[PDB]
């Protein structure tokens, strides 16, 4: 028994993981097949990050100006072009290493294992969502972009996030693997602030039901709900609406549970407008919304990867 | 504070 | 910044990880050069759990009796042996994978990696205090003993928990890796129960200085204390007494934030008495005991 | 309860 905050075992991972230096500046990289990606502003020097032109930086750069180190061996850059945000460095050693993999892009609220890494190392392992804000409650240092978030299905490692930036409010913002951001902010440190955020309820009430598997259950009572007055109070809240679909995705663990997503959104409801009386759930005080209900199936089964 | 780009 | 429950990457152990059967019962084991570690209770049958005698249970068992698979290749076990609660399994081959480690045994208010693995193969990886009373607050199911846990310094894998068992309250229990158990606990399903425990209250002043260095300082104030008056309120919240040498460990944080041991103990006061009045510290509404000194300065900047 | 085995 029990539940925790589980990462995704990293081993796959780790393999790509290498070392970026253009000139001065060096963060991670990540190697698939021939195919380094990184982040664009390792050509950037400190004077160029307020409002770099990313396309006239690079021109003044050549395959020679890209110092890529796996470990203890260096990989000849054999060529270079710029996708949005992201590089993708062509070398001439496709990687021994490189898993079964997808790109993928997430949605808010969706979860993803981050491996930090520094210099081309690995340093920390830990669990994120995609805020509805479309930042990440990360930690991570100077250096750290390029580290990549992840899920792993099977033997398949499906790459969603790549590191670039830190917000001012201690927030983190990044792209999908095709150098997109998420979100409405830019590789510049002009002035951005993140949007209004909201709870995850979709995934309160899995964690919810996460409690019940396990036996915590005192927040559980005989009252029920429609969806529309429970959506009335989860804005009051400044929780998520819950749509149709976040009940369909909750569907395996009301199942399992014998307990009606309504009946569970009004044991919601009650913790919202009462608090918790100085008790604890999973051992929090807080509402947890950073497990999706997949989240929940996958520890509470024991799959492994 | 201004971001940075990390 | 932000700051994270932040487990070790989990490479390393998991090419150390192998599966262990003998007869009905599988678990997992640890492949370390030419031996493989993993808890005795494999040689039990699901009625052999109440009351076992290991050494009788052991002595009727042969070398063929241990099936061992590292992926989908067997293992064969040329010797055996029983040190404490735990087996070791000399097999034919070193694992070619294995990296520099160490055995160590550490002290109720640590923390390590868990790599949480059924049937030889990892699940996920999470961190864990020792608690102290000497149990771990984890994710397991039937499945996970043999589970470890570990920290990585540079690249050599300091084991410091091999997993065996799940107490009634649902906390977890296990030894070192020479088999001698955290705690009063025995690998039996006779009655059982954890101890009292205690919040590790240098780990919370550790998290007080990590919200410090991410930006939060409400919770600051202009009152000090003294190490004896601190322990007096400690002890009257079931808070472990703070001691010189807790307090020297927290210098790197102190001088890097500029706030006195003493002075942050002032604050953990407040909290302690007054509560935080629906406000969180570094998201959260309790005081996190689960972060080491140690665990702050990794993850946070300088 | 009864401890339990892994």
């Amino acid at each position: 028994s029990g539940f925790r905050k589980m990462a995704f075992p990293s081993g796959k991972v780790e393999g790509c993981m290498v070392q970026v230096t253009c000139g001065t500046t060096t963060l991670n990289g990540l190697w698939l097949d021939d195919v380094v990606y990184c982040p664009r502003h390792v050509i950037c020097t400190s004077e160029d990050m307020l409002n770099p032109n990313y396309e006239d930086l690079l021109i003044r750069k050549s395959n020679h100006n890209f110092l890529v180190q796996a470990g203890n061996v260096q990989l000849r850059v054999i060529g270079h072009s710029m996708q949005n945000c992201v590089l993708k460095l062509k070398v001439d050693t496709a990687n021994p290493k490189t898993p079964k993999y997808k790109f993928v892009r997430i949605q808010p609220g969706q979860t993803f294992s981050v491996l930090a890494c520094y210099n081309g190392s690995p340093s920390g392992v830990y669990q994120c969502a995609m805020r509805p804000n479309f930042t990440i409650k990360g930690s991570f240092l100077n250096g750290s972009a390029g580290s990549v978030g992840f899920n792993i299905d099977y033997d398949c490692v499906s790459f969603c996030y790549m590191h670039h930036m830190e917000l001012p409010t201690g927030v983190h913002a990044g792209t999908d693997l095709e150098g997109n951001f998420y979100g409405p902010f830019v590789d510049r440190q002009t002035a951005q602030a993140a949007g209004t955020d909201t709870t995850i309820t979709v995934n309160v009430l899995a964690w919810l039901y996460a409690a019940v598997i396990n036996g915590d259950r005192w927040f559980l009572n005989r009252f029920t709900t429609t969806l529309n007055d429970f959506n009335l109070v989860a804005m009051k809240y400044n929780y998520e609406p819950l749509t149709q679909d976040h009940v369909d995705i909750l569907g395996p663990l009301s199942a399992q549970t014998g307990i009606a997503v309504l009946d569970m959104c009004a044991s919601l409801k009650e913790l919202l407008q009462n608090g918790m009386n100085g008790r604890t759930i999973l051992g929090s005080a807080l509402l947890e919304d950073e497990f999706t209900p997949f989240d929940v199936v996958r520890q509470c089964s024991g799959v492994t990867f | 504070r201004e971001p940075m780009l990390q």
